[PDB]
């Protein structure tokens, strides 16, 4: 798949106050050199 | 004479439709259509949601 | 990344509430279905069902308090569009019209990873967040 | 389906319901034609362009339990006008509910590394719908 | 294990007043335990007392202002799933 097990995880007991529907946003975000590339150029932290 | 045989025989297979419904327009026009087929494998189902649809699309008021 | 789109607004948490509300009690009425399966957007089903959906949603959160169609996007997109104030209640209606502009700030929120460069054909924020891109199918689809 | 559109139902499908969900919510498929013959096409709507008009609904408790589902009380026939307000939208009918898979490679930046015979699967609920409610009255005509 | 389920709203506290007041104050009328032990949840029996105990909680919240049938789960429970505003006021209805 592209959703795996955390994503019904979090999904599980995330509350329902708009940072949940934002972080599910970000949770999408990717994983690819060219995505790494340009988060570190709109200086968005990655998860390393 | 064969052909209002074949006409009569899906109108019945469709819903055993009376006449009087036959005689309605929205059949009167598409039972010659539904003639030219139904001879093949198509189906029963089909010309019963045919008939649904184009009743539906005749009555908008 | 909130901080940086400048898009954090707490407008939106009464909206919530009562949309988690309706999600939640499990007594949303059978014909609800039956609609979103008889129109599937293309809207001129709907608007031949524009006072049906209208008895439905103006009973059902005028007394049950309730939202209704809260299930497929293109009912609740086409409830923003075409569904006024008339036969309906305006407090239900600005429910529909607040979760339309949440979904407007989420595609802005993370598409704020925007640059005006391609790679192979597809754009960089196709390259940046898989849900931008032609790889994700919208799980319930009615055309193509 | 316009981009936008398209991103905005990804958006909503993959982030709105499931936040505000919590995960309760069921993919369904539908009979339609089953659906529309046991709902109609006995008594009423037969009736050739005269009974039709000022008919008394056939009253049965297939769809005439569901409208009042929708509403109690204050109406005369149970069915005021409505069941020929459906009938006329359904016109705008569909298939039934498929399984559609979806066999996709990735972004190629992903594709590179020993990942070119990699196929990620996508099903896709095609012309169904998501539901949350426990249906009772149409438990013949919609699988979960 | 609030702080863990990340459930801590304080969106109950005025129903909870409320329903410890009718708990609490000992006016409860009689009627009410002859509708819980002749319905008991089988909900065909409540289809057919939903008027009768629409006028019961009407009356008893909008005059009295103290809930009803907050005893019996299953009661409690049907009040949710079947019973209307349009019965009984939506103040009452809510706290259900």
């Amino acid at each position: 798949n592209w959703q795996r097990t955390p994503f019904s995880v979090y999904s599980a007991f995330c509350p329902n106050s708009l940072l949940s529907i934002m972080t599910l946003a970000a949770m999408h975000s990717k994983l690819s050199p060219v995505a790494i590339a340009i988060q570190s150029k709109s200086k968005i932290h990655p998860g390393f | 004479k064969e052909e209002e045989k074949k006409k009569q025989q899906m109108l019945t297979g469709v819903l055993g439709l009376q006449p009087t419904m036959a005689n309605h327009p929205v059949l009167g026009v598409f039972l010659p259509k539904y003639a030219k087929q139904n001879g093949g494998n198509v189906d029963k189902t089909a010309f019963r949601l045919d008939l649904i649809r184009m009743l539906a699309l005749h009555r908008l008021n | 990344m909130l901080e940086h789109a400048k898009t954090n607004s707490h407008n939106y948490d009464f909206t919530l509430k009562i949309v988690t509300e309706s999600l939640t009690s499990g007594s949303y009425p059978e014909l609800a279905y039956v609609i979103e399966i008889l129109v599937h957007g293309n809207k001129h089903a709907f608007m031949i069902l524009k006072q049906v959906i209208s008895q439905c949603i103006s009973y059902w959160f005028n007394m049950k308090h309730i939202l209704l169609f809260c299930n497929s996007f293109e009912m609740i997109m086409l409830i923003s569009n075409h569904m006024g104030d008339e036969l309906i209640p305006g407090a239900a209606f600005a429910h529909y019209r607040n979760l339309v502009s949440l979904i407007r700030l989420v595609k802005r929120t993370i598409s704020i990873s925007n640059i005006n460069e391609q790679l192979c054909g597809e754009p960089l924020v196709n390259f940046a967040n898989a849900l931008f891109d032609g790889r994700l199918f919208c799980p319930f689809v009615h055309t193509m | 389906p316009s981009n936008e559109n398209t991103i905005l139902s990804k958006i909503f499908y993959f982030c709105v319901l499931p936040a505000l969900s919590n995960n309760k919510a069921c993919g369904a498929g539908v009979n339609v034609k089953e659906l529309v013959l046991d709902l109609f096409y006995t008594e009423p709507f037969i009736c050739p362009d005269d009974c039709f008009q000022e008919n008394p609904i056939s009253s049965d408790v297939l769809m005439s339990l569901i409208r009042e589902a929708m509403g109690p009380g204050y109406t005369v026939a149970n069915t005021s006008s409505i069941a020929k307000q459906l009938f006329k939208s359904l016109i705008y009918i569909n298939e039934n509910t498929k399984i559609l898979e979806v066999e996709v490679s990735l972004d190629p930046a992903q594709r590179h590394g020993n990942s070119v015979h990699f196929q990620s699967l996508q099903h896709i609920l095609y012309n169904g719908l998501c539901l949350i409610s426990p249906i009772t009255t149409l438990r013949r005509y919609y699988q979960p």
